[PDB]
């Protein structure tokens, strides 16, 4: 949690949104995986969302869904994905990193020694994508007793109770959904969530990022202007990685070109 | 907040992304609205009637219990329209559709009935059907995917994942992410979010209602045991779910036990499996030890489904029904039985339901007991793999 | 010397060897005795209900039938267990057969759906099957044989003639000439020697009842037509029998064009082929110049016997009945229509019935007509075929 | 008809039965069986019965059903059938020449005129296999008309009706059957006929044939004894034919022997 409070403190004081990059954890392998996150970083990422591969990513469209694919080819499993989170972490001190969970790797071996396990490897936050504001409470009680940000959706057409329980239980940055479907760059949102994130403020909401089919400079610059802490972009990042994996110089130098760019974007 | 428990006890709930909230809210309203709707309930039972052909007989075989105390009927839901039971439920959702505004309809489908019984009641009732199936399935299922595209519906392979049905079940709630408000997700079993368990089995609640009415007629009680194969759980909890209050009728659900249960190569994870949270329930599944969901593997193409309904781990769970497995050659020699002794060719996922019946009598001849077993399905669609299996024993 | 008349006006008749004279005379006895037998119909009855299924739906065809003056229903035979009429006979003829005491079963069959409904009234009731079948078809018809075997019943290729049904229709009497006193021949139309045509017809007629009284309480009238596929008679003579006193009710049986009338390679002997005497009866059939008896072609297997009941040939002669044809291409089309908009898939046989009704609704479409189709089977069994068809068209 | 008058009497002149072969016209050619048969009446045939091929034999077993299929093989059609029963009684003034036919034969293209161009080749008898004595009228009449002989099955349990029927309708000889079942020397009759040839001959019926499942000298000797005027053996003449396909030579040679055989043993 406390990660996230000094990045937003932190960027609030440098004029600037965040730009937070998404990639699945051992996507194409572990190794490969380690050098593009430590890219994605040292381009300009102000936080990261980590993906484990699981075998039911039900709200991502195909770009994640293969990124999945290609760490199960490489044999990742939850268990090393830990292994690589606690290396990250070792790396960089002060950097957010949130998990992109499915409920039942987080069940699995039980809810609470699930968040230990986060607390343990420096994880900050986690958002478990199939779980309703409605199931959330073993989730978010114990993402708090572990320091560890419960990430909700609020989703583009949220009521004024959604709006509240996700201002309060919320912890890191509030999860502000571009629009309807699944994750991808193919689909970018088109409604306007200047409302939402007045209110989200006025509830005192944790800072909102947006995400779902951000792709471009100029929907980071977007997020900003409308009063958004800043922004999430996966599959266009994904994209790259898939593009590259024959050429993994290629892959480095098109992750850093992209990650530069989206982050200058977040200049106010 | 929803207008109906989401749980039967610790099982069940609502694991969907926040963005299906609204649909399952919409749904359930629907739902509620549509059971106390006279006119609703007629165009209903009209269908059953007049289109699916309602009632099903009630069978009693004689040959295969001649001398033991065994006295054994058949729900015959394999003479219903389609040819299996999940037609009943297919159509009372395609109303739920209509009374919603909806025009289109998702489905998923393994080894391709429910796709089967979507498409027909798409197709009569004049909606748009679309039909994800793992690209393996696709591939094994040639017939079932001819015959829903006769039916005019779109039938689109699924290729992520496991390219099952795990993997088409994820893809149909993918696209009612985005399109639910024209589009319904026609569920095909007694499982998956609140509120497709509660609904389902209301749908397919006629199997045991009948049963009740004809075991009594014939009877003149009722029956000691009702007995059904379970999936993910429709047609036995529709076959249940009149019986649950007389406390006196034995439930049993019967799982495929694949290769054996020690084996690891099954499908019965609501006695043998463990539970998790997948497909929008709390429910046991078929995993790995660290939580990816596995194959359900059974002889029977149709026992596919990697998971079981919540209201079945709930009735195990106080010990109102009871939960056994029959292996693949078990169901075999079920099923042989059936065709050579009643000419009733059974689907092999009943076949497991019929083994278990049989095992219930051959054990204990001398046991007076009155069973039903639910025929859930007609087995033309099993005489090539029946086939293959005789010519390769040498038999 | 019978107890009935062996004809309809100059159609019918007991053309057999002497030897069999006994047989028939028997057979009829026993079914004249049966008829008035208040326990045989009981008995006949339960079988019909509560094995077979009966009464069938009648389903009112909407989307079909939109922006025209026609309405239109169908008997729904193809929901019999079997998934074709034939089944209500062969519950009848088993139960004859045991009546004088006969434990064996002899039957013909072409496609198979004969040899497979004899089979499965001969495992119900723990009768011997036995069922010739020309050797063309048994290797056109894998699936079939296997369902008969899978029965109980033993299936015996005929290689003998053209080594298809005609064939198979000699040995089954051949066989019958030497096993009466054990064994009855189980015909599979309303067609051959006296009694058969008579017997087979008492033994549809529940078709047609149950359609006049379905219709009466839909409609408050009867039709203005029902429409039958014809092949040897007997679906059609199920549905017309107890409509033949409604003079205002239009009885239309509808051949098999096949390629085209004028290209001869059609299976419409009533009303293109010439009378003659074979198989026990004088009717018309397809035949050479010389008397050589010919292939009656359809695109339906099922319409392969090579002649027409001998009650047809009389309804028509005298105007009562009404006869026409459908070609294969007509047939495709109407197959294709059900499926698309009604989620039904028919017999290709039924499906030139439904073709005619279409015909009718189409060339007049604001003429006021009230129409029911007999689907007397269901169509899985042809969707391989159509397939087949489709693909090589390029469609 | 008077061809089987003048037979009769003079077998009873020379103390003697009929032994009368059967084969299918134009088995296994035109040209061939036109040879079979000329060899037949030399080594001693008393009459003939010759089948007319055709599709539907439900009366005959798979020795003569095979017949039918090599006749038709070679093309034989009814009209050369006709043609070969001209010519043979060309050659042959005496001899009575029975037709087994099939309803449809007799039908197709009028009864009336079926009989007639039997009358005009020469031919003594017609047996229709497919025709019971509740259907014989047309048949009987017509023949009657153009000096056929009608030749009518008694069963080996006709009952006192039938046999009064069959004694009064038909002429020529009566057929009396040897069994149930079909044409065949596989199946050997088992049940005694002297009774029913007892009652024929009290009822003035045409003397009696007994055939089916005839194959040996002693089931010639048999009939005779049992008080009939001959009997008739088709399936064990026709094997000789199967058998002897690739070697004419062989075939006449076989045949002359067995005719020759049978033929003695119908010497009182
Ligand atoms: O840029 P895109 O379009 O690929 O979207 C980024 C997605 N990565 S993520 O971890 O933020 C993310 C966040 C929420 C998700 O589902 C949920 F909303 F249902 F919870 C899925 C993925
Ligand atoms: O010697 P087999 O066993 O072959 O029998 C000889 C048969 N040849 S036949 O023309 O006399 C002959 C006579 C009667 C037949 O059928 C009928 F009785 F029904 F009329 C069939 C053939
Ligand atoms: C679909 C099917 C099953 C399994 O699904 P349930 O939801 O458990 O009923 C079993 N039997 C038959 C015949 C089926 O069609
Ligand atoms: C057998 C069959 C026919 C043809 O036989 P009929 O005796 O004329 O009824 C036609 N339709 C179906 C479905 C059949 O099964
Ligand atoms: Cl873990
Ligand atoms: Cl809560
Ligand atoms: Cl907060
Ligand atoms: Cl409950
Ligand atoms: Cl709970
Ligand atoms: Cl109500
Ligand atoms: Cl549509
Ligand atoms: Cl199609
Ligand atoms: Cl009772
Ligand atoms: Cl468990
Ligand atoms: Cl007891
Ligand atoms: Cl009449
Ligand atoms: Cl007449
Ligand atoms: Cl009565
Ligand atoms: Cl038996
Ligand atoms: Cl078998
Ligand atoms: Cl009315
Ligand atoms: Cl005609
Ligand atoms: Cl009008
Ligand atoms: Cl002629
Ligand atoms: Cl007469
Ligand atoms: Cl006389
Ligand atoms: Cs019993
Ligand atoms: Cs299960
Ligand atoms: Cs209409
Ligand atoms: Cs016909």
């Amino acid at each position: 949690m406390e990660r996230y409070e000094n990045l937003f403190a932190q960027l609030n004081d440098r004029r600037e949104g965040a730009f937070v990059p998404f990639v699945t954890l051992g996507d194409p392998g572990i190794e490969q995986s380690l050098k593009i996150i430590d890219t994605l970083i040292d381009a300009g990422a102000d936080a990261l969302e980590l993906g484990v591969p699981f075998s039911d990513p039900l709200a991502d469209g195909p770009t994640i869904q293969n990124a999945n694919l290609r760490a199960f080819a490489a044999g990742v499993t939850p268990a090393q994905c830990f292994e690589m989170l606690a290396l990250i972490r070792e790396k960089h001190p002060t950097i957010p990193i949130g998990l992109l969970m499915y409920a039942n790797l987080v069940f699995n071996n039980g809810i609470d020694a699930f968040y230990a396990r986060c607390e343990q490897v420096g994880v900050d936050s986690v958002l478990v994508a199939d779980v309703p504001v409605e199931e959330s409470a073993p989730f978010r009680q114990a993402a708090l007793r572990h320091n560890i940000a419960p990430i909700f959706i609020c989703p583009p057409n949220a009521d004024d109770d959604l709006l509240r329980q996700v201002a309060s239980y919320g912890r890191g940055y509030t999860y502000l959904l571009s629009r309807s479907g699944v994750t991808g760059a193919e689909n970018r949102g088109a409604l306007p969530l200047h409302h939402l994130i007045e209110k989200l403020k006025e509830y005192h909401a944790a800072p909102a990022l947006q995400g779902f089919g951000i792709s471009s400079p100029e929907q980071v610059s977007a997020a900003v202007r409308a009063g958004a802490a800043g922004a999430i972009s996966g599959s266009a990042i994904v994209k790259i990685i898939e593009k590259n994996l024959a050429s993994p110089k290629q892959m480095l130098a098109e992750l850093r070109s992209f990650v530069s760019a989206m982050k200058a974007a977040s200049r106010a | 907040t929803t207008l109906l428990n989401p749980y039967f006890g610790e099982f069940g709930g609502m694991y969907v992304p926040q963005i299906l909230m609204p649909a399952l809210n919409q749904l359930e309203e629907a739902f509620v609205s549509a059971q106390k709707d006279p006119e609703f309930q007629a165009q209903f039972a009209d269908l059953l009637k007049n289109y699916a052909g309602r009632p099903t007989a009630l069978t009693k075989c004689q040959n295969i219990t001649a001398g033991t105390r065994t006295t054994l009927y058949l729900k015959r839901e394999d003479l219903l329209h389609g040819g299996a039971h999940k037609t009943n439920q297919v159509l009372g959702q395609a109303l739920l559709a209509k009374r919603m505004g909806k025009s289109e309809i998702i489905a998923e489908t393994g080894a391709g009935q429910h796709g089967v019984a979507s498409a027909l009641a798409s197709a009569l009732l004049g909606l748009k059907c679309r039909i994800y199936m793992g690209a393996k399935d696709v591939e094994r299922q040639s017939p079932n995917v001819f015959r829903m595209r006769l039916m005019g519906a779109e039938v689109i392979p699924v290729h992520s994942g496991s390219a099952t049905l795990k993997d088409a079940c994820n893809e149909a709630l993918r696209d009612w992410s985005g399109s639910y408000e024209t589009a319904h997700y026609m569920l095909g079993t007694a499982a998956g979010p609140h509120p497709y368990p509660t609904i389902v089995r209301e749908f397919q609640r006629m199997i045991g209602e009948e049963t009740k009415a004809q075991i009594l007629d014939k009877e003149g009680r009722l029956p000691d045991a009702v007995i059904a194969c379970v999936g993910g759980g429709s047609n036995a909890i529709g076959m249940f779910a009149d019986f649950i209050n007389d406390t006196s009728v034995g439930l049993i659900g019967v799982e495929p036990g694949g290769h054996g249960i020690e084996t690891g190569e099954h499908g019965a994870p609501l006695k043998h499996g463990r539970v998790g949270i997948y497909f929008g329930m709390k429910a046991p599944m078929m995993q790995t030890a660290d939580g990816q969901i596995e194959e359900s593997y059974s002889i029977s193409a149709g026992l596919d489904f990697p998971s079981v309904g919540p209201q079945h781990a709930y009735l195990n769970s106080i010990g109102r029904a009871d939960y056994v497995s029959i292996t693949d050659d078990e169901a075999l020699e079920a099923f042989k039985t059936l065709c050579r002794h009643e000419g009733i060719i059974p689907a092999l996922e009943s076949s497991h339901a019929l083994a278990h019946a049989l095992k219930m009598m051959r054990e204990q001849p001398e046991k007076e007991q009155l069973l039903v077993v639910n025929l859930a399905g007609r087995g033309d669609k099993d005489i090539f793999t029946v086939h293959d299996i005789l010519k390769a024993r040498g038999e």
